[PDB]
């Protein structure tokens, strides 16, 4: 059981070997809808780099549709100020490639060659409640 | 005698030969053969007192001012290459010396420099790298009060002569002139010397920022994110305040006041849409002037203010719609508010707090307001009134919630008030709310109030408004040079009366009772004293109130734009009563014209009132002596005819401004009548 507040495993892989289980064992809930995840959308769980949330000793994760449903949402609710990459190197006094930036979509983080994609096409990074956000090739393209 | 570097000797030895040939072009030959130099002058010397006697002896001649003027022109348009390609102040930090060097001359402000030489300059400086305005801005916080007035003068007449002389419009903004965006971002750098020049009390009065915790969904986002305990992230704030480690919110007093920085010309020409626009995305070809806070008026702010609070409350109607579109719940776009008249108080607070409990974003939709039995729609006049009715219920001595001074006629918090923390809760919101609807209320706080509001604990020098009895017995105390301990017979526990009038002894420290107050000890009993009136006796109250305030304006530019003194201003509204701009906006109804005999002589009585009478007519025709944030000329007053001569005095309607005036047969009798109703009422 994961009653235990603090002492319970964050990361999706974890979980897994906590649970003496792999990623092709193990069934998971939404934390909102409390609909079963298909495997797809539990792997790219966790190339998401998201967190297990946990309910009276219990996990849950996020599928695809109620993220990008709640990361929208999120989006226009919390939206501060948009800057150029460039500019918000200069903000952070530290190089881009090295800056925690998801995606705005879907929350996946994004990988140094589609920072410098947004730099190339001088595109801006939105602060959402004080974490960045970008667009990642999979939602620049759809 | 050519030379690579210049010093106040190599120049003598040129003013004496120049008077004995009877010459200046060798010395203007040099002064332009060193000036047009950058590396030169980065070279030359820090030296201040040494150009600034040079400057002395040198600008005493007519044609040599011609010379440095002609190469400055020659020097600043490569000094922009250096720092904008070249980096040279990574290189040298002594690079830093040539603008000090040339901001010494006194001539730079006469208006042969503002055409050409100034605008060069200022483009060249405005592009110095953070670190090196850091050092200038420190530099220029020793000078004297007139040389800082100097300074911005130097830059004001440029932004006014610029603003003056170019024709600006929906197509060509202000935002895409660079000489204003460069002397605006100059004069930035005097105005954060001004902010440092001052005196600064950082180390005993900061207060913790209190946040709502937001909805369960963002929460859930936020736990699937790794931001469980990274709440509080603060506002958007300034680079230079960052690099200089003080905010324009922790200096107590400038050395000019901040409202000099205030360049109404610009402020007259403005488009704030589009500002606000380029304030929240950044564009590289288009300047934002809310990035310069100082230098717009009250006005322009608040219209910017009133921007971000009408955009996010599209926002929320949008996120409305789209909840609605996936799930099918029905949510309402507006923060309707339902209320009867005998209960204005409860139905707002199990409201408002239902609503803060379900749902703290809802407090951000629009305000509508509905009293039960009564049919009409809210276009305003509706929410003035309720805010009317709430602000009197609320200050009435019967629930005990404020004491009112009759000496300044200010309201501050009960001590020994034992109502709930919700009705100062609720006040706190009603603030919010009124700010957030641009709605004026005619509440009558002292400054600290709205110190404390932004985060900031009243110090004594705050006490100087709210408790003149008390501020004044503090500094004779202060001021006092014989034995406090032998003369006063005062210690460490004071009396305070209960809602019985029972006095209730506070110890400031404890058993304070057995505890003397000395000479050594005085400042720091008044630093208790203060600290118990302006805080601890209240604090149960205020850390409910200002909860309330900040559960609407958490996440506003407001921190950022605005200080206490413009809070006020947006929630009391001004003092200042302009009655021409009142006529000018005016409107007519029942027949009346603007070319109505009877209206020309109103306007000759009315422009002829004292302001005491000119406070009562408005008290009369709008419900406040106060006038909106810009001015009695945003109050949209409507004078209607209300039928022929009589003997009737007029009447109004002060939740839409409107005057029912009687079309009377003289001008003595329009005037005592009209006299009569304001002074009456
Ligand atoms: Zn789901
Ligand atoms: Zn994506």
């Amino acid at each position: 059981m994961f009653q235990d507040p603090q002492e319970r495993p964050r990361k999706l892989p974890q979980l897994c070997t906590e649970l003496q289980t792999t990623i092709h064992d193990i069934i998971l809930e939404c934390v909102y809808c409390k609909q079963q995840l298909l495997r797809r959308e539990v792997y790219d769980f966790a190339f998401r780099d998201l967190c297990i949330v946990y309910r009276d000793g219990n996990p849950y994760a996020v599928c695809d549709k109620c993220l990008k449903f709640y990361s929208k949402i999120s989006e226009y609710r919390h939206y501060s100020y948009s800057l150029y990459g460039t500019t918000l190197e200069q903000q952070y006094n530290k190089p881009l490639s090295d800056l925690l930036i998801r995606c705005i979509n879907c929350q996946k983080p994004l990988s140094p060659e589609e920072k410098q994609r947004h730099l190339d096409k001088k595109q801006r990074f939105h602060n959402i409640r004080g974490r960045w956000t970008g667009r990642c090739m999979s939602c620049s393209r759809s | 005698k050519d030379v690579t570097y210049l010093t106040e000797e190599k120049v003598y030895e040129i003013l004496e030969l120049c008077r004995e040939r009877e010459d200046y072009s060798p010395l203007i030959r040099v002064i332009g053969r060193v000036f047009s130099s950058a590396e030169a002058l980065v070279q030359s010397f820090v030296d201040i007192d040494a150009i600034r006697r040079v400057y002395t002896r040198l600008l005493s001649n007519e044609k040599i001012e011609t010379a440095f003027l002609n190469a400055l022109v020659y020097l600043s348009p490569n000094v922009e290459c250096d720092l904008t390609y070249h980096n040279v102040y990574s290189r040298d930090p002594n690079y830093l010396n040539l603008f000090i060097i040339v901001m010494e001359n006194r001539n730079l402000h006469s208006p042969e420099y503002l055409e050409m030489a100034l605008p060069l300059f200022c483009k060249a400086m405005s592009k110095l790298p953070l670190a090196a305005q850091g050092k200038l801005i420190r530099l220029w916080s020793k000078y004297n009060a007139d040389q800082i007035r100097r300074m911005m003068e130097t830059f004001q007449q440029l932004i006014t002569y610029k603003v003056i002389s170019n024709e600006f419009n929906s197509r060509n903004l202000v935002n895409d002139d660079d000489a204003i965006v460069a002397a605006s971002k100059c004069l930035k750098m005097v105005y954060y010397a001004n902010v440092v020049g001052g005196e600064v009390d950082t180390n005993h009065n900061e207060e913790d920022d209190e946040e709502p915790i937001p909805e369960s969904s963002e929460l859930t986002l936020q736990e699937l994110l790794g931001e469980e305990r990274r709440n509080k992230k603060g506002p958007r704030v300034d680079p230079l305040e960052t690099e200089l480690g003080v905010k324009t919110l922790d200096c107590r007093k400038p050395l000019i006041p901040f409202e000099e920085f205030i360049n109404e010309p610009l402020n007259e020409v403005l488009e704030m849409d589009k500002d606000y626009t380029f304030f929240k995305v950044e564009t590289e070809n288009k300047f934002s002037f809310m990035t310069c806070p100082f230098i717009l008026n009250a006005v322009t702010k608040n219209l910017g203010l009133y921007y971000d609070n009408r955009i996010r409350m599209y926002s929320e109607r949008r996120i409305t719609v789209l909840y609605s579109l996936v799930q099918g719940q029905q949510l309402n776009p507006y923060l309707r508010l339902k209320v009867r008249r005998d209960h204005i108080i409860d139905d707002a607070l199990v409201r408002l707090e239902m609503i803060a409990m379900e749902n703290p974003a809802d407090l951000k939709k629009q305000l509508y307001v509905e009293f039960e039995g009564e049919q009409g729609v809210d276009e305003g006049g509706v929410s003035k009134e309720f805010f009317q009715l709430v602000v009197e219920e609320i200050f009435n001595p019967d629930i005990g919630m404020f004491t009112y001074d009759e000496s300044t006629k200010l309201f501050w918090f009960n001590p020994s008030s034992f109502e709930t923390e919700g009705q100062f809760t609720l006040i706190g919101i009603v603030l919010g709310l009124a700010i957030y609807n641009n709605c004026i209320l005619d509440v009558h706080f002292p400054m600290v109030v709205y110190r404390k509001l932004m985060g900031k604990k009243g110090t004594f020098r705050d006490l100087g408004d709210s408790h003149p009895v008390l501020y004044q017995s503090l500094k004779d105390l202060l001021e006092y040079e014989g034995n406090v301990e032998d003369d006063m017979m005062i210690t460490f526990q004071i009396s305070q009366t209960d809602l019985f009038g029972n006095p209730m002894m506070y110890d400031l420290k404890e058993n304070g009772d057995k505890i003397p107050i000395t000479n050594e000890n005085r400042k720091e009993f008044v630093n208790l004293y203060s600290d118990y009136i302006l805080n601890k006796s209240v604090e149960k109250q205020f850390k409910a109130f200002r909860r309330g305030f900040h559960m609407v304006t958490n996440e506003s530019p407001l921190k950022y734009l605005f200080r206490p003194e413009e809070i006020e201003l947006l929630i009391c509204g001004s003092r200042n009563l302009d009655f021409q701009a009142l006529e000018e906006t005016t409107e007519y109804d029942g027949g009346y014209t603007r070319d109505s005999v009877l209206i020309r002589e109103f306007w000759e009585i009315v422009h002829s009132f004292t302001d005491e009478q000119k406070r009562l007519f408005l008290q009369f025709t709008t419900g406040t002596d106060r006038a909106p944030v810009g001015g009695l000329g945003k109050l949209k007053m409507i004078i209607a005819k209300n039928g022929p001569d009589t003997e009737r005095l007029p009447t109004s309607h002060t939740c839409f401004n409107v005057l029912l005036l009687p079309e009377y047969s003289s001008k003595e009798k329009l005037k005592e009548r009209l006299l009569k109703a304001i002074t009456y009422a």
